RNA sequence: CGCCGCAGGUGCAGAUCUUGGUGGUAGUAGCAAAUAUUCAAACGAGAACUUUGAAGGCCGAAGUGGAGAAGGGUUCCAUGU
């Protein structure tokens, strides 16, 4: 299908994907930032720590009232949360690229995420009910997510 | 082995009742079929069955 | 798995209410498998279900 | 057991089950259900067996 | 060895001062369950009923002062559990608790 | 109600019976066009006419 | 793993004679099979039969169960198989030169030992039968015959399929579609272990791949029809019942619980029919089988005018040869086609004996 | 579609314009009325919330109990997802 940014050689590629996944789209661009240019094994095990809480996330473009961490000094950053659904989806976008590249036959000991990209999926409605009788949108923000990592050792 | 409304037309009324008794009973036995399982030709002899009754109601009418 | 439906039988066969009833921890699988207010008082004669003593209320004090 | 027209009552009920199965009836109950199909629960007399005479009509 | 069990007795009060009313009996359960993984050094760990029992036996803002608990490591026995061992805490029942040692004890 | 007259009865048997999903092998018909029953209608959301 | 194996003498032997008395009560079958007789009455004759030696058999032990693991089973010129009717049910009468299909299966200890043979009652003395009758029992055991020399640990169950196919392509025949053969061992009719006869798309790929093993019994089944090879149902009550001990369910009838317990005490697993009981038993029959406790072994029929041939047997694996315990009578002596095979491996398959 | 004529419901930034869609706000306000949960186990890919057991509590018979009228209309009951 078409990925933005079609890797330098298809060969030493795998791409992984997901559509209309039903987490925060600020939450996963977040994550995904912090993932970017990982070696797959260092992603993995930072992932993990994010579901910890031993290793954040710097909220940098969609930080609008995330509070300060002392975990957020390892970046340059000030504003760091450990947002539990991203990391958990991010983690199987992971295995399923890993998954990937043994189908293609090539070694994921030496996988680094050279592409990874957060989108707006459509919206879904729902209601919240108002002080007059009026009524609001609850809208969710899902968001599809599309990596792709390449060898480099 | 079905009927058709011009050879019902020469017979008796006794005899036009008489075939259209055991229609009627064929097409209870038929709906027996249809709410205990029954096959898919014992529910297609539904509507032949009905559309049986109907030619020879029509045919007394 | 769930016994929502074998705890309200059970209530209804001993004529007491579901606070009494007590359903053995160890015999899930058994106690699932009644689905009939027959089997619950299969169960109930061999012990897997068994109605709860009354809380004691006691009117010593009071005497 | 049986489902019946909406509008025959129980005389009528009493009277189509004993011709069309030769059988004697001692009661019948009567519902109409939620779908709007009438339910009549014919008794058989005790000298007939609900029994062997479902298994004649074909729905044992 | 790493089946070891030893007796300790845990200051409730100590870890308990300043929470309020309604959380006191459920922070002594999270202290407990704190003080078994710094001791023997086992994120799984199992309070045992009994022990539940006696750290709610006055109400759940009068909390005993002092509990007597035994912790058991154990081998888990399902290796496909990512805990080799597990921690079993059990309460020990006593009559005072002055001059009480933690002490290692057989089986 | 309990209570309740024989037309009103017959009125809420149809309501009932027409409230039921369309059947897969409509979708597979010519010239079908149909997805699903839109007329479909659930008690707590929409009250009946009567 | 508490399952017994063929490496003892006497579970050897106990299958010897497991197939001794299946053949012996065929033979008598077929030849107590004539012009105007009742296939209900040959069912309980053949029936009682079993019984009665089954009884008599050891007398020296009566602790062991022993009994029938498939109820006689005789469909003729209309019907595939898995057909017994009741007493109700209304007889049919033997004409003449029909192709009959006798199926029949006895258990010991809970292994069994099924066999089965289609032929053609009163064959008349210095005549030879022609017609498109003729290739399809003869294609039949050729496929036997096939199957015989070329079960073997090792030969994988799809060179099964594909040479019946083969064999009934060169007969400008069909299968029957989707007839399953089965792997036996202790106490089961319907291991895992399975043969698709003539798939499709679905049979074939919710079929397993499976390499032949020693020391197991195989229930090979030919089924060949004249025609097109479809089945469906004509309104006929099914019969042929077994007990699946996987699943459970709360009996809500009286006489439903009544009725699964006689088939526990009786058939325990195996397949029975309900000719063994009857007003009752077919009042418990249908809310067991409501509930998947009962698996049903339906009738099928063809067309009208199309004629079908079957054969099956219980072959014993064991390493250095296997050896057909149960076996029927054909002779192709006073039975011949105006189609042959004109295939070199098949040559070779039919002219190398086991 | 060009050219010669003919004819218009013929040119938009506004009208607290009409309909549709989308932002910043903003991962923000918020998810704070009626005391309260805890331990173990089961099922399950997954358990603060399901189920069972054990505790500790509440409604306290003018009940958070057991039944009805009106109204609802299948919400009842099993099984499955
Ligand atoms: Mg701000
Ligand atoms: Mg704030
Ligand atoms: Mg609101
Ligand atoms: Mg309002
Ligand atoms: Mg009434
Ligand atoms: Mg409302
Ligand atoms: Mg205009
Ligand atoms: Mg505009
Ligand atoms: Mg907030
Ligand atoms: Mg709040
Ligand atoms: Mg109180
Ligand atoms: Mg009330
Ligand atoms: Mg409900």
């Amino acid at each position: 299908v078409r990925y933005s940014l079609d890797p330098e050689n298809p060969t030493k590629s795998c791409k992984s994907r997901g559509s209309n996944l039903r987490v925060h789209f600020k939450n996963t661009r977040e994550t995904a930032q912090a993932i970017k240019g990982m070696h797959i094994r260092k992603a993995t095990k930072y992932l993990k720590d994010v579901t910890l809480q031993k290793q954040c996330v710097p909220f940098r473009r969609y930080n609008g009232g995330v509070g300060r961490c002392a975990q957020a000094k390892q970046w340059g950053w000030t504003q760091g949360r450990w947002p539990k659904k991203s990391a958990e989806f991010l983690l199987h976008m992971l295995k399923n690229a890993e998954s990937n590249a043994e189908l293609k036959g090539l070694d994921v000991d030496s996988l680094v995420i050279e592409h990874i990209q957060v989108n707006k999926a459509p919206k879904m409605r729902r209601r919240t009910y108002r002080a007059h009788g009026r009524i609001n949108p609850y809208m969710s923000s899902p968001c599809h997510i599309e990596m792709i990592l390449t060898e480099k050792e | 082995a079905k009927i058709k409304a011009r050879d019902l037309r020469g017979k008796k009324k006794e005899e036009l009742l008489k075939q259209l008794d055991d229609l009627k009973v064929e097409l209870s036995q038929l709906r027996v079929a249809k709410v205990t399982g029954g096959a898919a030709s014992k529910l297609s002899k539904i509507r032949v069955v009905r559309k049986s009754i109907a030619r020879v109601l029509t045919v007394i009418n | 798995s769930m016994l929502r439906l074998q705890k309200r039988l059970a209530s209804s066969v001993l004529r007491c209410g579901k606070k009494k009833v007590w359903l053995d921890p160890n015999e899930t699988n058994e106690i699932a498998n009644a689905n009939s207010r027959q089997q619950i008082r299969k169960l109930i004669k061999d012990g897997l279900i068994i109605r709860k003593p009354v809380t004691v209320h006691s009117r010593a004090r009071c005497r | 057991v049986f489902i019946v027209d909406v509008k025959a009552n129980k005389h009528q009920i009493k009277q189509a089950v004993k011709k069309l199965y030769d059988i004697d009836v001692a009661k019948v109950n009567t519902l109409i259900r939620p779908d709007g199909e009438k339910k009549a629960y014919v008794r058989l007399a005790p000298d007939y067996d609900a029994l062997d005479v479902a298994n004649k009509i074909g729905i044992i | 060895n790493e089946v070891v069990t030893r007796e300790y007795t845990i200051n409730i009060h100590k870890r308990i001062h300043g929470v309020g009313f309604k959380k006191r009996a459920p922070r002594a359960l999270k202290e407990i369950r704190k003080f078994a993984m710094k001791e023997m050094g086992t994120p799984d760990v199992r309070i045992d009923t009994r022990l539940n029992k006696a750290v709610w036996a006055k109400g759940i803002r009068n909390v005993p002062y002092r509990i007597r608990v035994r912790l058991s490591r154990k081998r888990n026995e399902d290796e496909d559990s990512p805990n080799k061992l597990y921690t079993l805490v059990t309460y020990v029942p006593v009559t005072t608790f002055k001059n009480l040692q933690t002490v290692n004890v057989d089986e | 109600s309990s209570h309740k007259t024989f037309r009103i009865k017959r009125f809420l048997a149809k309501k009932q019976k027409q409230n039921r999903p369309i059947p897969q092998w409509i979708r597979m018909k010519t010239g079908n066009k149909i997805r699903y029953n839109s007329k479909r209608r659930h008690w707590r959301r929409t009250k009946l006419g009567l | 793993q508490q399952e017994q194996t063929i490496a003892e003498d006497l579970v050897v032997t106990k299958y010897k004679m497991g197939g001794d008395i299946a053949n012996r009560v065929l033979r008598s079958l077929v030849e107590a099979s004539s012009s105007g007789v009742s296939v209900l009455s040959l069912c309980e004759k053949g029936d009682a039969m079993i019984m009665e030696e089954t009884g008599k058999i050891f007398k020296k032990e009566k602790e062991m169960k022993k009994g029938i693991a498939f109820p006689t089973s005789i469909s003729v010129n209309n019907c595939v198989c898995h057909f017994s009717p009741l007493k109700s049910d209304q007889d049919y009468i033997l004409k003449e030169g029909d192709l009959v299909k006798i199926d029949l299966g006895v258990h010991v200890d809970g292994f069994i030992a099924n066999v089965a043979h289609t032929f053609v009652v009163d064959v008349a003395q210095g005549t030879q039968v022609t017609g498109r009758k003729a290739d399809v029992i003869k294609a039949a055991h050729l496929c036997a015959e096939a199957a015989l020399r070329l079960v073997k640990p090792g030969n994988q169950n799809t060179q099964v399929t594909e040479a019946w196919n083969k064999v009934a392509h060169s007969f400008n025949c069909t299968p029957i579609e989707g007839m399953l053969s089965h792997q036996l061992k202790q106490h089961v009719i319907d291991g895992e272990k399975t043969i698709i006869q003539n798939p499709t798309d679905q049979q074939k790929k919710d079929h397993e791949k499976a390499e032949f093993e020693v020391h197991e019994v195989y229930a090979v089944d030919v089924l060949v029809s004249s025609g097109e090879g479809k089945a469906k149902d004509a309104g006929q009550r099914t019969t042929i019942y077994k007990r699946d001990p996987s699943k459970q369910y709360g009996l809500k009838m009286k006489t439903s619980r009544a009725f699964f317990s006689e088939v526990e005490r009786r058939f325990d697993a195996m397949p029975f029919t309900l000719r063994a009981f009857e007003k009752k038993a077919r009042m418990g029959v249908v809310e067991c089988a409501k509930h998947e406790l009962l698996q049903p072994f339906n009738v099928l029929y063809e067309k009208e005018g199309e004629f079908v041939a079957q054969f099956k047997f219980t072959v014993l694996l064991m390493p250095n040869g296997p050896m057909r315990i149960t076996s029927g009578p054909f002779e192709p002596d006073l039975y011949k086609s105006e189609m042959e095979v004109q295939d070199a491996e098949l040559k070779a398959l039919l002219q190398s004996s086991a």
